């Protein structure tokens, strides 16, 4: 038996070999049942946005907009100061950039039902960076643990707010 | 190796869970119509065509009755939970007369916090009709500590019980020869089991219940009563209330009995202080029930030369009269878990009825008599429980005779030469149903329309011809005169119903005297008459389970079949399942008008309140002597009259009544659509159905099919019977408690 | 206004009944003791109920003369919310529904046997067919254009 | 009586004729099918109607069939 | 045959000598039911778990952290550690722990090869061959039964009799 | 846990599981917000 590096009690989970984050992390299978490419396009995405989530914080807090609607330093109560009305426009251009990113095929059935299509990969790179392959699996890697640090970071934001009320700091 | 039990007989896996229908060999290849997922659950329990051997199927029937046990146990558990935590007992135990019992607390959702109802001492609640109050207050039990502790003694014994029976059935199952030893299981039963019970828990009456009741009786508050231990410990707690504890055993082992009087008493009647029955004379009849069960488990030969052989005794009893006699029952009840099965539950259900009418007869509890709702709950309930146990010892009756009756082994016995009679029996039963329901139900009518024309004086009325009752009441009369005649040790009669003084808790009557009139003559006799038909359609279900002039191998088509044809001019539910149908259905005419007879006539002439000065008001005012003689005066006076409470209920705290008395309705209704329907036409709409979802490419892979003739019949009485209990369940609740 | 209703927040037996219920209320909180929790509860009642008459009040509701909220689902937008709106939500909840389904029956009905897989689901094919349900409006306005959402006559029929 | 026929998609399985309680089908010569033999209803005076016959037929919409028809003492199964 | 701890009681046929810390004490035969490797297990947990429960206890009852609600004795902390959150915390850990145990200890029954209660935790060394491995789970076994009969003394005298560190 | 991961998987078990979570968050909403007869919006 190998059993996993990251749990090291824990026999080694199927379905990760081929990955750019594999330490072997899967106590619940969630693999197994569940598509992998498509796991990694979803932590992909919840990482990203995470990250876009908790630099709207911190600049939210610190620089906010001009104009009486614009005017909460807690994200928590900006979300209700805003209105719906930009709230959802917001909502329809990721609708937007969520159909043409992927192009139709948007779920779990349909996305990498005919293969060719890497987890994650937008093609998204206008500044370049990523021409080289030698860095480009420490850059994935990098992505993916921010990623991940951002979603745990944006929870704690998130709550931080609602149990203080005032800001972040 | 042991010569009971066979070890390790199936291995503990959930490799069979994933695969449903295993049981059955048609079942195990998988569901190809949606008849397979209904047959799926019909069969779960017929352990007869799971297996060919009959050790397995008394294992398995081992197995679930640890089961049963363990769901009753956890039941238990719940209910003292309950009483534990989301109860006024406390509340209750200082003020019995004043405080509702409630033991159930209602959650603030969607607006249904207006079921907790003000049900007294700083609660809110559902008011609760099952007794327990009163059972715990008898036990002793004056603290929810208490409560909580017999909970969590009922979650153990419910875990031990689950244990018991995945150790006997996985570990160490036993072998047939140790099921077939019914006069060892005999000898068991009536001693330990029911004459140590007895024995136990009279212990528990003389030293726990019997002081702690008598003090909460004297007015000690239950914080300033002792610890029931102490009792136990201290010989001068006890010898204080009753001071026959102070010589100890010595009595006993001296045979000076007379010395306990005491605390045995033989007093009948009721206590004056609670309403119920001296609990003195409850620890002297266990007592007296633990002996005399003792005695009687030393009857049956199990190990040693001593006791009886029942297959001597059953052969020996022959007549000119009936052949063969009883030779081959012993090997009919040793080799059939049908016929034991219809022997218990026929006499378990008549022991249920027998319980419900001694219950409001002699109240054996402190103050249930007076919550009247508590008392009219107890006996209907078990007289429901004890008519469908009747209905299914009949059933189960039929399918013995179906299944596990052999023609060779019983040859010109009793079962054989009742079988070669059967027409006589229910030819002659048929007239004598014919004659009780023309003579009950059409004296009825023939009021009615005497009624209806004006006609006052040609009634079967008591200002009319009379139709008095003279043979009950000379047994009224007998008992009411029993104490110091011929029960000289008696000193009041056993139940004031059959006469005596009225007996009042709080100016609320505990029992009266129940007079017998023209009114209770005519019901008695519907009684009767309702009871006939269900035997005669019961008896005419097993005797022609077998075969009839109609279809003479009606054994061939098993137990369970629609029919056999159109033919013979139609053969519908020919079969013996058809007949514990429709005996279904007059049960639950016969048990209604049986509960309705009940509800009336203790609402009217025996429930009320007594006033100061001796004068007694009933809750109707005794319109069931002269208006319970027409069906009109039981539509009006009692049906609609009563039923005032549970239409009027909505927004108050019995609202949920009122929504149970419409939902019933709505049930009962429902059941006529396939108790009135066939299934061609649902077969034939399903597939328009079908052609729909084929259009739409949503067909499912297992075929859907109408439900089959016995399975619509089967919910056409099940929706039935709950819709119609549950109509009379939610009208007596919203009318007792309200009044 | 529509239909002769008026709206509720002048609508004087509306105010009567909220005025009845809450002095219904009060007089059976009257009957227990302190801060005990039959009285917390009750205080609860009484204030839901005031918050949900204030709410039905400021909600263009309109009212008859029984003083009760009447729903105005003829079609106009201005009572919107009333029956439009929770149209809307339950069309997409009940059509996100069946078309998961109806996934679910014409994915397994193409596996070696798939009436076990309708008593015995399979689990991760569910979870990924019934998390694509949320573009089941646009999922059926591509696959009747193409032509798999209806049979045309493999479908069978009676006799006649 | 009642009428009973029997169509020539009939496999020749007898499980008619052992089904039939009152001896109304027979298995007479055939060269229609695989089996040689096809069920015969000669003695439909005997006939009850209870259908069994058709119960046991194993072909797609049956092979004999049950037509209800005038009764009798016999096809009523009255035993008096 | 007749098992160390008990002499005149018969081995309890499943536990030979291939197990640290047997001494062939399985007088009602617990064994002879049950999967050993979960018995062991289970006796593994709850050997940590009194241990650092005892620990906490007499420690809890001496020193006590910065704060108002933590100025109780351990026999009333139950209730206001419930009643602040602060074993809402260590239940939430404690069940991310107990699930991660779950697919562990299913893994172990189920083949795998991970002893009973070899979580492989191990910064430091403290065990580098086999001998000092089985010494060393000796020590913790015996530890532990003596922390679980001592927790339960001590709570059973602190709730007869209401008294600080000294619960005589 | 391969065959008991299979007997959840039955019609019954799914069945209960889901209509259990189903009721489950529609009394949340409805204790989080009550008494709503029209959209919130
Ligand atoms: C077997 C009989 C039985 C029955 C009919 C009930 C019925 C009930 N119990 Mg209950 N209970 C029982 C046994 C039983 N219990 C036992 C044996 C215990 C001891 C462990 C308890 C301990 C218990 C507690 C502690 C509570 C209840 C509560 C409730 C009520 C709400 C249940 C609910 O929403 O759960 C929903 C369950 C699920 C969704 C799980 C699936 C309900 C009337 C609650 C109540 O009345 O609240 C006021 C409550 O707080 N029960
Ligand atoms: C004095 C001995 C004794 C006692 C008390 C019982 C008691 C019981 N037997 Mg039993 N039985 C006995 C001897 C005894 N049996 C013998 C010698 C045989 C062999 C012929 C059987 C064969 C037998 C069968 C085949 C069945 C029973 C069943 C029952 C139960 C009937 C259900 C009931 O009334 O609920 C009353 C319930 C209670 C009062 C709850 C408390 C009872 C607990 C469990 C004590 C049980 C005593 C037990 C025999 C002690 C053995 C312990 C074990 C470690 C050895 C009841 C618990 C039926 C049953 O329900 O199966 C489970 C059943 O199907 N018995
Ligand atoms: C000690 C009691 C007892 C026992 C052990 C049995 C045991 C058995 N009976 Mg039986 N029966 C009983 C009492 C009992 N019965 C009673 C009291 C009746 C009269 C109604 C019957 C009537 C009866 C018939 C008519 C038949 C049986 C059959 C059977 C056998 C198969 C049972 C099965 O698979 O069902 C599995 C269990 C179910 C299908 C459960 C069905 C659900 C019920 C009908 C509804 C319950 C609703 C419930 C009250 C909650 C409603 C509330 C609502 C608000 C939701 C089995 C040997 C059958 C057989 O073939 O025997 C060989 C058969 O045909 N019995
Ligand atoms: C109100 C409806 C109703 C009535 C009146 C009856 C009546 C009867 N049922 Mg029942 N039954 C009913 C509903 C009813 N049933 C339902 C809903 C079911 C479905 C489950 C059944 C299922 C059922 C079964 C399965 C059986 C019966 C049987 C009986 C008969 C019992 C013998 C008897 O009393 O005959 C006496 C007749 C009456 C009491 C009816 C009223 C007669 C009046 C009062 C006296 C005579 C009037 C006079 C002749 C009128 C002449 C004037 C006229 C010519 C103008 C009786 C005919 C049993 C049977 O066959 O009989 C033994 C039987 O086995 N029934
Ligand atoms: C079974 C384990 C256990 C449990 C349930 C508790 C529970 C409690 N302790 Mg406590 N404690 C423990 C072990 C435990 N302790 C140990 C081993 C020590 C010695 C360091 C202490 C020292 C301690 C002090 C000094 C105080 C408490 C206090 C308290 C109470 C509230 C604050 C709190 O949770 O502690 C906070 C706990 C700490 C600050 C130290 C805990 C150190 C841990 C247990 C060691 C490392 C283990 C590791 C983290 C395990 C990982 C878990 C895994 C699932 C990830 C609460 C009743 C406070 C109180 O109210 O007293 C009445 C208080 O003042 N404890
Ligand atoms: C399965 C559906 C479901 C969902 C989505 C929720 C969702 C929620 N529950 Mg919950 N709950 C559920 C079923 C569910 N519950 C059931 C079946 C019970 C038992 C009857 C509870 C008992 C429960 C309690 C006791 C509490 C929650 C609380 C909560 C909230 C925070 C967690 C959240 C809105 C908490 C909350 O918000 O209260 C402040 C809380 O204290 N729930
Ligand atoms: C089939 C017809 C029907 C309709 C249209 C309604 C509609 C309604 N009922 Mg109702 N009800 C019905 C049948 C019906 N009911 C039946 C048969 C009963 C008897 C059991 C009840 C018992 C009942 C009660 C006891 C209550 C209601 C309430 C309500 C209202 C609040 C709904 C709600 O919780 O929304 C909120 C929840 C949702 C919108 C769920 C969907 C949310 C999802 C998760 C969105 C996710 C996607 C984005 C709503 C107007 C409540 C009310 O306030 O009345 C005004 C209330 O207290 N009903
Ligand atoms: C009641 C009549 C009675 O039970 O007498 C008893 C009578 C005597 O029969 P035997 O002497 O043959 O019974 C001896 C043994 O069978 C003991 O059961 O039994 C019958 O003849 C049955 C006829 C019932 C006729 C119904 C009227
Ligand atoms: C921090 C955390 C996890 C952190 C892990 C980190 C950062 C590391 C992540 C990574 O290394 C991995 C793993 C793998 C790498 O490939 C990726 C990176 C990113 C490198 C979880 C916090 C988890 C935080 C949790 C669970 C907090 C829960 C708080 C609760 C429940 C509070 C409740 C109360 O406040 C209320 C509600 C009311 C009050 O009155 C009472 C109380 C009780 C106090
Ligand atoms: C709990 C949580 C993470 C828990 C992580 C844990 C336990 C990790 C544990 C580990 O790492 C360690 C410790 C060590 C590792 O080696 C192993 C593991 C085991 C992996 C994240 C919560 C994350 C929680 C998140 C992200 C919540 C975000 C909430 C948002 C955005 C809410 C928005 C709104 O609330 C507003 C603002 C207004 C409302 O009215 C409307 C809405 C819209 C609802
Ligand atoms: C309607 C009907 C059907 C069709 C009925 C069917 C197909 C039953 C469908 C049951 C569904 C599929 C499952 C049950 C759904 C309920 C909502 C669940 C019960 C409610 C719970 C609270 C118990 C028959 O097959 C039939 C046969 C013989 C005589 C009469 C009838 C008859 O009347
Ligand atoms: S279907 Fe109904 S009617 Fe036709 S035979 Fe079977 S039972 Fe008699």
């Amino acid at each position: 038996k190998v059993f996993s590096k990251s749990v090291p009690f824990l026999l080694k989970p199927a379905g990760l070999d081929g990955m750019v984050g594999d330490v072997g992390f899967d106590p619940l299978g969630f693999a197994t049942f569940i598509d992998i490419r498509w796991l990694r396009e979803a932590e992909l995405k919840n990482g990203r946005v995470a990250m876009l989530a908790f630099l709207g914080f911190i600049v939210q807090e610190f620089i906010r907009l001009p104009g009486d609607l614009y005017s909460e330093p807690n994200g928590v109560k900006a979300f209700f100061q805003v209105g719906p009305q930009p709230l959802l426009q917001i909502f329809l251009f990721c609708g937007f950039l969520e159909f043409n990113m992927h192009k139709g095929k948007l779920t779990q059935v349909d996305m990498f039902e005919d293969g060719k299509r890497e987890p994650g990969n937008f093609g998204f790179d206008p500044l370049g960076f990523g021409k080289d392959p030698a860095k480009r699996e420490r850059y994935a890697l990098a992505e993916l643990k921010n990623g991940r640090l951002a979603m745990i970071a944006i929870g704690g934001l998130v709550h931080h707010a609602l149990v203080t009320g005032h800001a972040t700091f | 190796k042991s010569t009971i039990v066979d070890f390790n007989p199936v291995e503990t896996s959930f490799e069979k869970w994933a695969k449903p229908g295993q049981f059955s060999r048609t079942l195990a290849k998988g569901p190809k119509t949606t008849t397979w997922i209904w047959n799926l659950h019909a069969d779960a329990h017929d352990f007869d065509i799971q297996t060919n051997s009959l050790q397995e199927v008394s294992r398995k029937i081992f197995s679930a009755h640890f089961g049963q046990l363990a769901v009753i146990f956890l039941w238990l558990s719940g209910m003292h939970f309950h009483g534990a935590y989301f109860s006024n007992y406390s509340a209750w135990l200082t003020n019995p007369t004043s405080t509702k019992p409630s033991a159930q607390i209602v959650w603030p959702i969607v607006g249904q916090e207006v079921l907790n109802a003000d049900v007294g001492g700083n609660f809110q609640g559902i008011q609760i009709t099952s007794g327990f109050f009163q059972l715990w207050r008898a036990e002793g039990i004056t603290s929810e500590v208490e409560l909580y502790w017999t909970a969590v003694g009922g979650l153990v014994a419910s875990f031990l019980m689950l244990f018991a029976g995945w150790f006997h059935y996985h570990k160490a199952a036993p072998k047939l020869e140790w099921f077939q030893n019914v006069e060892s299981m005999l000898n068991h039963h009536l001693a330990g089991l029911l004459g140590l019970g007895s024995l136990s828990w009279a212990g528990h009456q003389i030293h726990i219940a019997l002081p702690i009741n008598k003090l909460l009786d004297l007015g000690v508050s239950p914080e300033e009563i002792p610890l029931p231990y102490e009792f136990i410990l201290n010989r001068d707690l006890i010898a204080q209330l009753y001071p026959s504890f102070n010589k100890g055993l010595t009595p006993f082992f001296t045979l000076n009995w007379g010395e306990y009087s005491d605390f045995l008493t033989f007093k009948g009647g009721l206590n004056p202080v609670t309403g119920g029955l001296w609990l003195t004379d409850t620890a002297h009849h266990h007592l007296a029930i633990a002996v005399l069960f003792i005695v009687a488990g030393h009857m049956y030969k199990t190990n040693w030369f001593l006791g009886h052989s029942i297959k001597t005794i059953l052969e020996a009893h022959k007549g000119p009269f009936t052949g063969e006699g009883h030779k081959g029952l012993y090997e009919v009840l040793t080799t059939s878990w049908h016929a034991q099965l219809a022997i218990n539950l026929a006499l378990f259900g008549s022991l249920s009825i027998i319980v419900a009418h001694h219950m409001y007869a002699m109240p054996p509890y402190p103050y249930i008599a007076i919550d009247y709702p508590t008392q009219l709950s107890l006996f209907t309930h078990h007289v429901w429980i004890g008519g469908f146990c009747i209905v299914g010892g009949a059933a189960h009756g039929a399918i013995f005779f179906v299944r596990d009756y052999n023609a060779a082994n019983n040859y010109n016995n009793l079962i054989d030469r009742v079988i070669r009679h059967r027409d006589a029996i229910i030819s002659h039963l048929n007239w004598v149903c014919i004659f009780l329901g023309c003579h009950s139900f059409g004296l009825y009518v023939h009021n009615d329309t005497m009624r209806a024309l004006g006609r006052s004086q040609d009634l079967f009325s008591d200002n009319a011809i009379a139709l008095k009752p003279i043979f009950a009441q000379f047994i009224q009369n007998l008992h009411t005169l029993a104490p110091g005649s011929t029960a000289p040790n008696a000193l009041t009669t056993v139940s004031y119903a059959f006469g005596g003084d009225v007996i009042s808790v709080g100016s609320k009557i505990a029992m009266m005297p129940i007079s017998l009139g023209t009114a209770d003559f005519l019901v008695h006799h519907i009684h009767a008459f309702t009871i006939h038909v269900t035997v005669l359609i019961l008896l005419k279900g097993v005797l022609y389970s077998r075969n009839s002039r109609l279809i003479p191998d009606k054994a061939n088509l098993g137990f369970r079949f629609p029919c056999d044809g159109p033919g013979r001019g139609g053969t519908c539910q020919v079969s013996a399942w058809d007949h514990v149908f429709l005996g279904l259905f007059w049960m639950y005419n016969s048990i209604s008008i049986v509960i309705f007879h009940f509800s009336w006539k203790m609402q009217s002439d025996v429930w009320g309140t007594v006033s100061p000065t001796g004068a007694v008001s009933h809750i109707t005012g005794g319109n069931f002597a002269q208006s319970s003689i027409t069906i009109n005066g039981w539509l009006r006076d009692f049906l609609w009259s009563q039923a005032a409470q549970v239409v009027q209920s909505y927004g108050s705290s019995l609202s949920a009544y009122g929504l149970i008395f419409l939902g019933a309705h709505f049930i009962w209704a429902f059941s006529l659509m396939f108790l009135f329907s066939g299934r061609g036409y649902w077969q034939e709409l399903i597939e328009s159905i079908v052609w729909a979802h084929n259009k739409l490419k949503v067909a499912p892979s297992i075929q859907p099919r109408a439900l089959s003739i016995t399975q619509g019949r089967a919910v056409g009485v099940a929706h039935y019977l709950l819709g119609g209990i549950g109509t009379t369940w939610a009208f007596f609740l919203a009318r007792i408690i309200s009044v | 206004d529509i239909g002769g209703l008026n709206p509720c927040k002048d609508s004087e037996v509306f105010q009567k009944r909220l005025a009845k219920t809450v002095k219904k209320l009060e007089n059976r909180l009257k009957k227990y003791e302190e801060g005990t929790p039959p009285q917390i509860a009750i205080q609860q009642q009484i204030t839901q109920t005031k918050q949900r008459f204030t709410r039905y009040a400021d909600s263009n509701l309109l009212c008859g003369n029984d003083g009760l909220p009447h729903l105005i689902t003829d079609g106009r937008w201005s009572h919107g919310s009333e029956f439009l709106l929770p149209s809307i939500l339950f069309l997409y909840i009940s059509g996100w529904i069946g078309w998961v389904g109806r996934k679910y029956i014409r994915t397994v009905g193409q596996t070696s046997n798939p009436t076990e897989k309708e008593i015995i689901i399979d689990v991760p094919l569910a979870i990924s067919i019934m998390t694509s349900g949320f573009l089941w409006p646009f999922a059926a306005w591509q696959e009747f254009l193409s032509g798999d959402l209806i049979a045309s006559d493999e479908t069978i029929t009676t006799s006649p | 009586s009642h009428t009973v026929k029997i169509y020539d998609t009939c496999i020749g399985c007898t499980q008619c004729v052992r089904a039939c309680p009152t001896d109304v089908l027979e298995m007479v010569p055939w060269d229609g099918c695989k089996a040689g033999q096809i069920a015969s209803a000669p003695r439909t005076e005997d006939c009850v109607g209870c259908k069994r016959c058709e119960t046991a037929c194993p072909t797609d919409f049956l092979s004999v069939r049950v037509y209800l028809g005038g009764e009798t003492t016999r096809s009523l199964g009255l035993a008096y | 045959e007749k098992s160390k701890a008990v002499p005149f009681l018969p081995r309890p046929a499943a536990l030979d000598g291939s197990v640290v810390g047997d001494v062939g004490f399985d007088p009602v035969g617990f064994t002879s039911w049950l999967p050993l490797s979960y018995l062991q297990e289970a006796e593994i947990k709850h050997c940590r778990i009194a241990m650092l429960a005892t620990l906490g206890w007499i420690v809890a009852d001496f020193v006590h952290l910065p704060g108002a609600v933590h100025e109780v004795s351990s026999l009333a902390a139950h209730d206001v550690a419930v009643k602040s959150g602060a074993l809402a915390q260590i239940l939430i850990w404690t069940s991310i722990a107990e699930a991660i145990s779950v697919i562990a200890i299913s893994q172990m029954l189920e083949g795998s090869g991970r002893q009973p209660g070899d979580f492989k935790f191990d910064p430091l060394n403290f065990a580098k061959d086999e001998k000092s491995l089985k010494k060393m789970q000796l020590s913790e076994l015996k530890n532990g039964r003596l922390a679980m009969l001592a927790f339960s003394g001590i709570v059973t005298q602190a709730a007869l009799t209401g008294h600080a560190f000294p619960y005589m | 846990m391969k065959d008991f991961l299979k007997y959840l998987s039955t019609a019954p078990v799914l069945l209960t599981a889901w209509l259990t979570f189903t009721a489950g968050f529609v009394i949340e909403i409805n204790r989080f917000y009550p008494d709503a007869l029209t959209f919130p919006f």
